[PDB]
């Protein structure tokens, strides 16, 4: 409308508000709103950014903030104009506004801008969003504020390529720790998502996360009723146990394994997979830690999963079994063999995925090596797991691989095609 | 020494030149979780490895009436 444009650029606060309110309602109507039609109008987005500065009018500041938030949702191209209009620095000022409504919609706006990409996330961090954002948590705010603030926080910590500079996001760790004591499912879920991102990386980042005290509460949230909390809690836990052996003991001490054994029976397939994945990171542990998994009765369930679950779950359980065989003692491997791990591992050798075959081959290799230890404990010179692998895999297939002439043929065929046709 | 480090690494095969020059056993602890790299395991023996320990919602929201 031309009265929308007139009233917007006019100099009366009544008409300014009235026009802006009609602008919001068009971007609030639910079917993917007309963002570009608004953004293309000359000086209109910059006019909304000018309204954010008007500290003596709560309603107008909120309506403006609501509008720019919704423009900020959607395309990167659309979210570009909001940044270039210079709204980020001003939204961060509004985090210290005297009106709650304004403070809270500023956070949401910035959450959207932080969520657009790696480069927008860092700019927001480089405009010092964090100090005022963490100050929101410093008072008894309403529940919707707390949710919006943690959600924004999680968007600041998010992204792997490249991740945020750790010194800019790690100060939020103290807040995240006490937020795991809140009951609200939305806040718990996003607090966990934030932590899963912060512990995704080298072991110095995991040390900062453990140092904040979060592992016990994380481990406790693996038993929540809502998969919205369990998924991210499980993702954080799984990442922390990609730590050295000290770091992963920190989680075992919180009794994670009985909770992990429970999540292996989950009806939700992605939780099953994530629980295998987590457990495989622990079985990459020391023999002590492999024994704790044995004593929790985890392996019968992993072996069941290894032979009946869908591929992507099967692959994680394979990693779990194989890491156990890389690190474990002869007696621990003997037990895994007695629960029947060789057959499922052999069955993976025929699957058309080179990554799972690598893992399966590595586990069979480790089993066989320890079978040489048992072939000198008993003095026969017979590896006991030779006959078992033969039973599982087939004499045909063993005979094919026993041929050095077959080995020479494949080596040459691979070498030849890769050289003249290129590798792929 | 060597096998105390390599314990935590799955050996994938021999040197694969497209993953860069070979690392030492000491550089190996800085290899990113999930990435692959060549290491000198000894003499002229270069091998491709990865770590056994492996790392892992709505990005934006619109306000409506």
């Amino acid at each position: 409308t031309s009265d929308m444009i007139e009233m917007i650029f006019s100099k009366s606060p009544e008409q300014q508000l009235s026009a802006t309110q009609k602008f919001r309602k068009l971007l609030s109507k639910e079917p993917n709103p007309p963002i570009d039609e608004v953004i293309s109008t000359p000086g209109v987005v910059a006019r909304f950014v000018e309204f954010l500065k008007r500290k003596e009018n709560c309603t107008l500041q909120f309506e403006s903030a609501w509008v720019l938030t919704n423009i900020a949702s959607g395309n990167s191209l659309q979210t570009r104009i909001v940044i270039q209009a210079g709204a980020v620095p001003i939204f961060i000022e509004l985090l210290s506004s005297e009106f709650e409504d304004v403070q809270e919609q500023a956070v949401w706006a910035l959450g959207n801008i932080a969520g657009d990409s790696t480069m927008c996330r860092d700019y927001v961090l480089d405009c010092n969003i964090l100090p005022p954002l963490l100050q929101l948590f410093s008072k008894q705010n309403r529940l919707t504020m707390t949710r919006n603030a943690v959600w924004a926080l999680s968007n600041l910590c998010r992204g792997k390529s490249p991740p945020p500079e750790f010194a800019k996001v790690s100060p939020c760790l103290n807040v995240l720790s006490w937020l795991l004591f809140v009951s609200d499912t939305d806040v718990l879920a996003d607090a966990c998502w934030a932590l899963s991102y912060l512990s995704d990386g080298p072991n110095d980042k995991i040390q900062a996360v453990i140092d904040a005290g979060v592992c016990r509460r994380l481990v406790e949230l693996l038993m929540h009723n809502d998969y919205k909390v369990v998924s991210p809690a499980l993702r954080a836990v799984g990442n922390i146990v990609t730590g050295d052996d000290i770091q992963t003991q920190v989680i075992l001490n919180c009794s994670a394994l009985q909770s992990l054994l429970h999540l292996l029976s989950s009806p939700k397939e992605s939780i099953k997979k994530e629980a295998c994945w987590t457990i495989s990171n622990i079985t990459a542990g020391n023999r002590a830690q492999i024994q704790t998994v044995i004593d929790a009765n985890i392996f019968p369930a992993l072996i069941s999963i290894l032979q009946t679950a869908e591929f992507r779950t099967r692959k994680e359980a394979a990693w779990a079994i194989t890491n156990a065989t890389s690190g474990g003692s002869a007696e621990q491997i003997k037990y895994l063999v007695e629960l029947g791990c060789i057959k499922p591992l052999c069955d993976l050798l025929t699957v058309m995925d080179s990554k799972i075959v690598q893992v399966a081959l590595n586990g069979l290799e480790n089993i066989l090596r320890l079978g040489e230890q048992e072939a000198k404990r008993n003095g026969t010179g017979i590896n006991p797991y030779c006959a078992l692998i033969e039973e599982a895999y087939g004499l045909d297939k063993i005979e094919f691989l026993q041929s050095h002439e077959n080995q020479e043929i494949y080596q040459k065929a691979f070498d030849l095609i890769e050289h003249y046709f290129g590798t792929e | 020494v060597e096998s105390a480090v390599l314990r935590g690494f799955l050996i994938l095969g021999k040197e694969d030149r497209r993953y860069g020059p070979a690392l030492s056993i000491n550089e190996l602890s800085n290899l990113a979780k999930g990435e692959k790299a060549n290491v000198l395991i000894g003499q002229g023996d270069v091998v491709l490895v990865m770590k056994r320990k492996r790392d892992s919602t709505a990005t934006k929201r619109i306000r409506m009436a």
